[PDB]
């Protein structure tokens, strides 16, 4: 991003930590639950409790 | 800590800490101590298992 600091514009850059932190638009909500549902068939949970 | 003199090694447990609750988990760790023996061999193929 272009943060602003009082009278200057300096760039920021800051590691994402976790996936979540993408973007809905690279990375949407449908997504994630499709592949938590492969995370809990890979647990043999496949049918949750 | 004698693992290879054991009778149960680590795919037991590896298999048991992660199977579901119902009742087939318990016929499988049940069916999953069949001996390798060369008459146990010829006793599991004449019943076609």
């Amino acid at each position: 991003t272009h943060c602003q600091e009082n009278s200057e514009t300096v760039a920021l850059c800051t590691p994402r930590i976790v996936i979540g932190n993408l973007p809905d638009g690279l990375a949407p909500g449908p997504f994630h639950e499709l592949r938590t549902w492969e995370i809990m068939e890979h647990m043999r949970l496949r049918p949750p409790p | 800590a004698h693992e290879y003199h054991n009778w149960l090694r680590s795919p037991f447990s590896r298999y048991s800490a992660t199977c579901p609750n119902v009742l087939h988990s318990v016929m499988t760790l049940a069916a999953m101590l069949y001996k390798i023996s060369p008459v146990s061999l010829v006793l599991q193929t004449k019943a076609h298992i």
